[PDB]
């Protein structure tokens, strides 16, 4: 992900403001709540018949906790993603078979997800900045 | 296929938004050719940047067409024909770029509206946006 | 939207399948769990080794149902209403994974009829076979 | 593209029987007719408002064969897509700036123009070894 210094500065800055407990949950609930065949991969993890079910559903936080902790990883090596997530590719690609539009999908919703906290601080240059970011994730994971 | 909860989320949230309705669209487009550059392919003709009186008065134009397929979301495809025209024929828009502005709208709504973006709703205003991209579509 | 001139185009190549429809079925499932190998996933329980009954069975199942849209073509919702429940309810299939079938179907009657597989016709299946996906998909 | 030694061979076998004078303008202008809005980077090339018309017209022809050009390289540099393609990927991408879903459709138009082409001999594991180099070309184009 080719970030330019002030792309870095927008996500960096924010990133340090946000709640990693909380962010990656809601990230991962929103995804099998708005895109439900997303659920087809996490019938382990419960009752997700409603979205409350969802949001209020212990493994879906917990595991979107891993997810947002895999993310910033990615942060802090955005000039090597290929290699940070070598190990998360194979998973996802090898052993889950998950199509990499369901990457784009989860970024999306990330996205979506740090408007709804950070609202007027979310502007368009600062989303511009993210989009590269999730982009450049997917890609390493798709790999 | 929308439910009639999507149906009254939609309406919902749009009564939330009230007169904002222009001025989010505006948004929405700023994100999205910010964001995803190769869509400003389309607007050569347009000042792209920031304030640009172009922006906010297509802004406005783009959010029109979005109430009124909501004021009748039960005959999407009549009430968007000659929009539907205009994007497939004329405009030859490539229909990816539908999934990007749909997302821009969304994340500018979840930008404004902290209590109204629930869950549900963000869901339910995924699927009209992409009902409304379905019919924008329908025409090549 | 289908015009009146896809619906004829895909009622002509269908009229040139003829009784072969069940086999390219079938063949188009190979080639899509071969060059997609992701989409394995939804028949854990299927022998999907080449020659296999139960692809050869499904093949049929898939290809009958394309021929109850095609002789529905003007209403197909209501005719694959139980295939969309089907689909997007009880099992959760990827809309991605629509488009990789309809392309292997197309391969399928491309690799099959020479003389039917014209570019106008091409464009007209490849819209029946958007259509189709569009609906088995719209039940989210 | 990690293609295996067996579908290096079908790729390779197949390919040596291709009319690169004729493949490329079918696989181009089937793509202008399946795909109308593609034809908005094409506007420069004529008559474009039927099939007959983009079928039977000299630059489609014409631009066809440096496309499957393209592809026969790409072809050749199996183990190294992203630095063969990276005049090209400038090209589509900074001066033209299409979007890589259409490399996606590109290829799988070519697919189709191949099984049309070569019917029976076009078999699912022939094509499955084409699919990768079609995904392997577009994402090195998309980079
Ligand atoms: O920006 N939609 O015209
Ligand atoms: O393979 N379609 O069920």
């Amino acid at each position: 992900v080719h970030l330019t210094p002030e792309e870095k500065s927008a996500v960096t800055a924010l990133w340090g403001k946000v709640n990693v407990d909380e962010v990656g949950g809601e990230a991962l609930g929103r995804l099998l709540v708005v895109y439900p065949w997303t659920q087809r991969f996490f019938e382990s993890f419960g009752d997700l018949s409603t979205p409350d079910a969802v949001m209020g559903n212990p493994k879906v936080k917990a595991h979107g906790k891993k997810v947002l902790g895999a993310f910033s990883d990615g942060l802090a090596h955005l000039d090597n993603l290929k290699g940070t997530f070598a190990t998360l590719s194979e998973l996802h690609c090898d052993k889950l078979h998950v199509d990499p539009e369901n990457f784009r999908l989860l970024g999306n919703v990330l996205v979506c997800v740090l408007a709804h906290h950070f609202g007027k601080e979310f502007t368009p240059p600062v989303q511009a900045a993210y989009q590269k970011v999730v982009a450049g994730v997917a890609n390493a994971l798709a790999h | 296929v929308l439910s009639p909860a999507d149906k009254t989320n939609v309406k919902a949230a749009w009564g939330k938004v009230g007169a904002h309705a222009g001025e989010y669209g505006a948004e929405a487009l700023e994100r999205m050719f910010l964001s995803f550059p190769t869509t400003k392919t389309y607007f050569p003709h347009f000042d792209l940047s920031h304030g640009s009186a172009q922006v906010k008065g297509h802004g406005k134009k783009v959010a029109d067409a979005l109430t009124n397929a909501v004021a009748h979301v039960d005959d999407m495809p009549n009430a968007l024909s000659a929009l539907s025209d205009l994007h497939a024929h004329k405009l030859r828009v490539d229909p990816v770029n539908f999934k990007l502005l749909s997302h821009c709208l969304l994340v500018t709504l979840a930008a404004h509206l902290p209590a109204e973006f629930t869950p549900a709703v963000h869901a339910s205003l995924d699927k009209f946006l992409a009902s409304v991209s379905t019919v924008l579509t329908s025409k090549y």
